[PDB]
RNA sequence: UAGUCGAUCCUAAGAGAUGGGGAAGCUCCGUUUCAAAGGCCUGAUUUUAUGCAGGCCACCAUCGAAAGGGAAUCCGGUUAAGAUUCCGGAACCUGGAUAUGGAUUCUUCACGGUAACGUAACUGAAUGUGGAGACGUCGGCGCGAGCCCUGGGAGGAGUUAUC
RNA sequence: UGGCUCCGGUGCGCUUGUGACGGCCCGUGAAAAUCCACAGGAAGGAAUAGUUUUCAUGCCAGGUCGUACUGAUAACCGCAG
RNA sequence: ACGAUCAACUUAGAACUGGUACGGACAAGGGGAAUCUGACUGUCUAAUUAAAACAUAGCAUUGCGAUGGUCAGAAAGUGAUG
């Protein structure tokens, strides 16, 4: 339900003990009136409500997604 | 222009009712309708709802008072009297 | 045969006041020592339409003296009391429009109302809109107050009774014609069931002691005593004289 | 009588009107009357009351109210208090104030 | 004719002091670059001390006596002024416009301001500023 | 078009059976409950809404921090500041000038 | 197939106990009434189990509206017949527990803004007051929603003897 | 297994919700539960840390009864489809 | 005071034309001169009477100042108007 524009907050919450789940979902979106590119949600589900973090440029996410704990289940599209 | 001739507002009764009865309602709904001179605000405000009260649009006061004027005729004089009676307390 | 209409009124089944929307009762401060003493000062937080009643009531707040709470109290308004005036009930009070005070206190051709007969029965004479007693005498033996009521019937009092001075606001509401059955129709609606009144002369000997006939008629005549049993008093009720009144004002 | 002369002084003198003005130029001193309607509500009328009592400024009450002073100082809107900072012809100041 | 002189009692009508009690320590009846209007320089106190009693003990007679102050920067027309007044030489050069933002400087100023009222509240000259009035 | 149907049980047009009308993600029209509609808090002595107080249903009102139900005044989310402000300037003027009925006291009781 | 819909709870016009008063009696009146009409938080604890020493407060049954008042949800899918109830996802309310942060604090119970007021937090009992619940009907105006109408574009079907 | 599911416009339009108004009245047009706020100051609380669950997060639980279908020129009442 | 440019329909008039038709179907007042009667809007004999009857506003009368006037109860330390 929320949306989370911050990495470090989303960094803090995979590390918060009651996320178990987390997902990258890829969308295929248009920049401003030309092009295709690719959009990233990283939405972890925490136990009340369901965080989000949308990256637009890829160059962050692949680090992003090294980024994340190994212990964390991770739905991949 | 003047659209009626001796009417006014009780020609929205019309035909019915007789003429010197919407002459009689006539007399008491120019009062009644109209919009009276606030004491204390200084402002042609005082508007009546609710017959006997008399409500000031703006300064939020509202004055008891006749049901179709704001003090009547035989009620002003009344204070008056009440200022002929309470001087004589003290002299 | 059957029982009839005045007959009916008093069991109370429909006949009923519509007490919904009023206010509440309309009565005076409760007399205490306060009042009876000194004086206490109630602000009048807001004078409200009152459904059935012709004059506007006055909702003063008084503190209360012995605990600390503000009591609100319903007075009919008399004419003119703008709200935020300060209210002075008791023995001493000042004797302005809208004060309440002991009639042994004021002096004599005073126009007070909403007046206690008996002292302490809150407010019990001259509380319908435009009308008001005055004070026509004292009498400091044994403390009693000579009054004139509004019906111009004149009447003696204790002077410990209160009336609130000045007449009652909304005054002269029946100088306007009513002109329609439907504006009658929601004047009685709020009141209680008395309304269309049918003439007994219009139905049949069941229904009205004056009823039936082959022409309408009263039949015999219309004057019932004051003595006769109750299922007869419909009429004219031990009538002194009848016909149209003859005669000028201001009588001895 | 005290309208001729406040016809005079708002011809020949220095005024203001207005309430928030009055309490402006009566903080700086520099009001030497003020004049209160009669119909002023009696907060203000004891807010004005104090506020010269503080700078010793000298109050003259006005019979009648806030329309009759709107007419006298020859405007047409109503006035609650006028301010009187300087005297014209007339000498409304040392007259009976 | 003036009296909005550097000692006089004014109690703060609007804002979030509203009706509390403070002194003038420094007018500006011309105005500033900041501030375009006839402003003043107050301090005043937040939680006026209660009222202690015969009974109590020392220890807490004191936790009844504390005082919570404040500076302010304040409109004219949000002040009543009165005819009541306080000394303000003890801490006179101390409040100025230079005590304002970086905040820091505030805080040096409230001690100075809290001793000073704690102080003055020893030895009860000037009582009525002490006292909550009621509204 | 698509013609929609009560949610509830309850078929009369009352005050609480209000009806919205939604397009949903199946692209389909379908109804929506709606509450009634809250209002703002007032002021008890001039009846102007007082504005800093969010406006909710009466219950909603423990769901919520304090400082959507307050401003920071003294008489913060009771009353408005004007009215405020004339009790403060009454709630001293009077007890200044009561001080002025002790001072007349003193002297007319010993000039006597 | 329901924590979320309704009943449950509340009062309305009204019904109806208790105290009392009639009535030979069946029962009748009255509902806050000529009634000594009950519970609430802190202290006493380490006989004390939770009684007692007080400080308060006084209302004063109960029923009565699956169209009035009211705490809380939606979408998609699903069966031979159920769905705002089931299934997947996403939420919210009430009650109770306790921790982890953050905030406050030696100016012990926050600061900023002239102000209107704002900040994720930012003690507060008894008592009092205010607001919401809380509200007629008609008339036109403004805004919003859904439907309707229409343009370009991206698909599928129909017509084609002619267009 | 793939694609697309996009960009707009108008209104005395229809229905509906609402905001500020304006008319009406010898009609001025419910009550209680419930919840909140402020005034008040009892009481309690500092830092080698006590306070804070009307801040963020986490945990646990939500009982009972109704739920099918028609609501009508054949499912209700009118003796009956 | 313009230039570009864009959506709405409403109103007024002119020619031309049709086997003089055209609110082409549907929809959709007959009107006037008077008399008797009730003023009106309204209401009733649900299964024969919808009226000039009842009501009405208006006018007038009568009773009554509450230890009260009208009325209920078999009574009551009862009740309706209140």
């Amino acid at each position: 339900a929320r949306e989370i524009t911050d990495i470090k907050q989303f960094l803090e919450l995979t590390r918060r003990a009651d996320v178990k789940t987390a997902t990258v979902k890829i969308n295929k979106k248009l920049n401003k009136a030309g092009k295709p590119f690719r959009q990233t949600k990283f939405k972890v589900r925490g136990s009340s409500s369901l965080y989000t973090l949308v990256i637009n440029d890829a160059g962050k996410a692949k680090k992003l997604i090294q980024s994340l704990p190994p212990t964390l289940k991770v739905n991949r599209l | 222009a003047k659209r009626t001739k001796k009417v006014g507002i009780t020609g929205k009764y019309g035909v019915r009712y007789g003429s010197s009865l919407r002459r009689q309602v006539k007399k008491l709904e120019i009062q009644q309708h109209a919009r009276y001179d606030c004491s204390f605000c200084g402002k042609k405000t005082v508007k009546r709802g609710a017959a006997g009260i008399w409500t000031c649009s703006c300064c939020k006061k509202t004055v008891a008072g006749g049901a179709y004027t704001v003090s009547t005729a035989a009620a002003a004089t009344v204070r008056s009297t009440i200022r002929r009676l309470r001087e004589m307390v003290e002299a | 045969g059957r029982v009839i209409r005045n007959q009916r009124k008093g069991a109370g089944s429909i006949f009923t006041s519509h007490t919904r929307l009023r206010q509440g009762a309309a009565k005076l401060r409760t007399l205490d020592y306060a009042e009876r003493h000194g004086y206490i000062r109630g602000i009048v937080k807001q004078i409200v339409h009152d459904s059935g009643r012709g004059a506007p009531l006055a909702k003063v707040v008084f503190r209360d003296p012995y605990k600390y709470r503000l009591r609100e109290e319903i007075f009919i308004a008399n004419e003119g009391v703008h709200t935020g005036q300060f209210i002075y009930a008791g023995k001493k009070a000042s004797l302005n429009v809208g004060n309440v005070l002991p009639l042994g206190s004021v002096p004599e051709g005073t126009i007070v109302s909403n007046v206690e007969e008996k002292p302490g029965d809150r407010g019990a004479l001259a509380r319908a809109s435009g009308n008001y007693v005055i004070i026509i005498g004292h009498n400091p033996d044994e403390n009693k107050t000579r009054v004139r009521l509004p019906s111009g019937a004149k009447k003696v009092i204790s002077s410990d009774a209160r009336g609130v001075i000045g007449v009652i606001a909304g005054g002269g509401r029946v100088d306007k014609p009513l002109l329609k059955a439907g504006r009658a129709f929601h004047k009685y609606r709020l009141k209680r069931n008395s309304w269309p009144k049918t003439r007994g002369v219009a139905m049949n000997p069941v229904d009205h002691p004056h009823g039936g006939g082959n022409h309408q008629h009263i039949g015999k005549a219309s004057t019932i005593s004051r003595g006769a049993v109750s299922g007869q008093k419909a009429g004219l009720i031990a009538a002194r004289r009848t016909g149209l009144l003859r005669g000028s004002q201001k009588t001895q | 009588s005290i309208n001729q002369k406040l016809a005079l002084v708002i011809k020949s003198g220095k005024y203001t009107l207005g309430y928030k003005s009055t309490v402006k130029s009566l903080r700086q001193g520099k009001s030497k009357l003020i004049i209160i309607a009669a119909n002023t509500p009696v907060l203000r009328k004891s807010e004005l009351e104090y506020y010269a009592m503080l700078s010793k400024t000298k109050v003259y009450y006005f019979q009648g109210g806030n329309n009759e002073l709107g007419t006298a100082v020859g405007k047409l809107f109503r006035v609650g208090v006028v301010s009187i900072l300087e005297a014209g012809d007339s000498d409304i100041l040392t007259t009976l104030a | 004719a003036k009296f909005l002189k550097a000692g006089k009692v004014a109690v703060v009508v609007r804002g979030r002091y509203a009706g509390k009690k403070v002194v003038i320590v420094k007018p500006h009846d011309e105005g500033s670059k900041s501030h375009p209007f006839g402003h003043a320089l107050v301090a005043g106190i937040e939680r006026y001390p209660l009222k202690v009693t015969k009974k109590h003990g020392a220890k807490k007679v004191a936790k009844r006596t504390k005082i919570k102050p404040f500076i302010k920067v304040v409109n004219y027309n949000h002040l009543l002024p009165t005819r009541y007044t306080l000394d303000v030489e003890a801490f006179k050069s101390v409040v100025s416009t230079e005590t304002f933002e970086q905040p820091s400087q505030r805080e040096e100023a409230k001690k100075v301001v809290k001793k000073a009222f704690e102080e003055r509240h020893q030895a009860g000259k000037n009582q009525w500023f002490f006292s909550k009035l009621r509204f | 078009a698509q013609r929609v149907t009560f949610r509830r049980r309850n078929p009369y047009n009352t005050r609480s059976n209000k009806i919205k009308v939604v397009k949903t993600p199946g692209g389909i029209l379908r109804a929506q409950h709606v509450k009634k509609l809250a209002t703002r808090p007032k002021c008890g002595d001039c009846g102007s809404a007082l504005q800093g107080i969010s406006t909710l249903r009466p219950r909603q009102y423990a769901t919520v921090s304090k400082t959507h139900k307050t401003v920071s005044r003294a008489y913060g989310g009771s009353r408005c500041a004007n009215c405020v402000k004339e009790r403060i300037i009454r709630a001293f003027l009077i007890e200044e000038q009561k001080i002025v009925k002790k001072v007349v006291k003193e002297q007319t009781e010993a000039a006597k």
